[PDB]
């Protein structure tokens, strides 16, 4: 079906700035599509209907323009509230999509994650399994990718992970991932190795331990 | 198909 | 004043049927040209729309759930039903019910179509988990190691969502990062809570974990291994 891409999918900013979040469709959607700003833990608000129409009850800062296949929402001077994901939605034809979403955070200076590894303890081991934890921690920008490397394979298909919501006085990410596998498997490899990959780090770090080295 | 609001 | 309210089981089995229903007040699904749709949204994703019906009774369905949907309305009771047959796991999600205008009238003439062009309304959302799991309780695991020291504990396999997380029952707070807890394949969750102090401080360090669905609470203190 038809395509809704919101760009960026993520944005830093301060308060006061201008920002423009533009979405474009993969067929013409004429002026059927609307912009809606969601907070966390709330649901969407609309925020412009129709491509261009104020909805009532919306601060003037927000505007938005475009028909056919591209459309630009700005905030022209964001205000703390505005720190939050919006998406776009298009109405033309069904099923009426959703775009990505751009998240919209508290730009701060570049810092690079503080790279820990956590082999699984002889507690858990005792139950048969094995996890094997990484944290990346205080990082900006958000985006983050984690590689795990078991005996140098590359993992894939066996890990988890979840980040914290910006902090309010940091305005840093932090991240955690779980490598899980059989208490087995764990007992087949040595080199458990978490490499992580970020805006910050010249070149990739990796962390990681000898299985049983004692 | 087109929205119901459509052409 | 338009509202709507999301109401259901928070938690489903794989399976079995979801019924979810939206109770309004503000409007009445007879009014002309009228919509109510529901949109889901997983922990973490993005907005994804569901089913839309209108007061003179047209229905639409996302055409991926096409076979596992089915909307209704109750004009004279302001609800509008969505029923989702045959959930699984990724199903798990918020689930919203919203408001679309019909458009303007004049004199009972429709004059502008451009406000039906958004769902204006929004309901707060319910959240609905899918999961064969039965209550129970975490084990908690010890996780130990700019010279910063990190430790913490792996909060693992319970269910169903919440857990408390504390350190030195509740006196450190400088350093701590609770994350959230992701839903593993079995269906239980797992969680990891971590805390950076001077490398020097390695002070005690004990993580308080209280699941309450269970009666679980547990504390463990962490230290830097080795004896």
């Amino acid at each position: 079906a038809l395509q809704l891409t919101q760009s960026p999918s993520s944005l830093s900013a301060s308060v006061g700035d201008r920002i423009t979040i533009t979405c474009r469709a993969s067929q013409g959607v004429t002026s059927a599509l609307a912009w809606y700003r969601q907070k966390p833990g709330s649901p969407p608000q609309l925020l412009i209907y129709d491509a261009s129409s104020l909805e009532s009850g919306v601060p003037s800062r927000f505007s938005g323009s475009g028909s056919g296949t591209e459309f630009t929402l700005t905030i022209s001077t964001l205000r703390p509230e505005d720190f939050a994901t919006y998406y776009c939605q298009q109405l033309h034809f069904y099923p009426h999509t959703f775009g990505g979403g751009t998240r919209v955070d508290v730009r701060r200076t570049v810092a690079a994650p503080s790279v820990f590894i956590f082999p699984p303890s002889d507690e858990q081991l005792k139950s048969g399994t094995a996890s094997v934890v990484c944290l990346l921690n205080n990082f900006y920008p958000r985006e983050a990718k984690v590689q795990w490397k078991v005996d140098n394979a590359l993992q894939s298909g066996n890990s988890q992970e979840s980040v914290t919501e910006q902090d309010s006085k940091d305005s840093t990410y932090s991240l955690s991932s779980t490598l899980t596998l059989s208490k087995a498997d764990y007992e087949k490899h040595k080199v458990y190795e978490c490499e992580v990959t970020h805006q910050g780090l010249s070149s990739p770090v990796t962390k990681s331990f000898n299985r049983g080295e004692c | 198909e087109l929205d119901k609001y459509a052409s | 004043r338009i509202t709507l309210k999301e109401s259901g089981p928070p938690l489903v089995k794989p399976t079995q049927t979801l019924t979810l229903t939206c109770s309004f007040s503000g409007f009445s699904l007879s009014d002309f040209g009228v919509g109510v749709g529901w949109i889901r949204q997983p922990p973490g994703k993005a907005l994804e729309w569901l089913a839309i019906i209108y007061s003179d009774d047209d229905k639409r369905y996302s055409p991926s759930l096409n076979t596992r949907l089915t909307i209704t309305k109750d004009t004279s009771k302001n609800q509008v039903v969505l029923v989702m047959t045959r959930v699984s796991p990724v199903d798990t999600a918020t689930y919203f019910c919203a408001h679309r205008r019909g458009p303007t009238t004049l004199f009972g003439v429709p004059i502008a179509r451009g406000p039906v062009n958004a769902m204006d309304v929004w309901g707060q959302g319910i959240t609905v988990t899918i999961s064969s799991t039965s209550t129970k309780g975490p084990s908690v695991f010890p996780l130990a190691p700019g010279a910063a020291a990190a430790l913490g504990c792996l909060v693992k396999d319970y269910f169903p969502e919440p857990v408390t997380v504390s350190w030195n029952s509740g006196a450190l707070t400088s350093g701590v990062h609770t994350f959230p807890a992701v839903l593993q394949s079995s269906g239980l969750y797992s969680l990891s809570s971590v805390v950076t102090v001077p490398s020097s401080s390695l002070q005690t360090y004990t993580c308080n974990v209280n699941h309450k669905p269970s009666n679980t609470k547990v504390d463990k203190r962490v230290e830097p291994k080795s004896c």
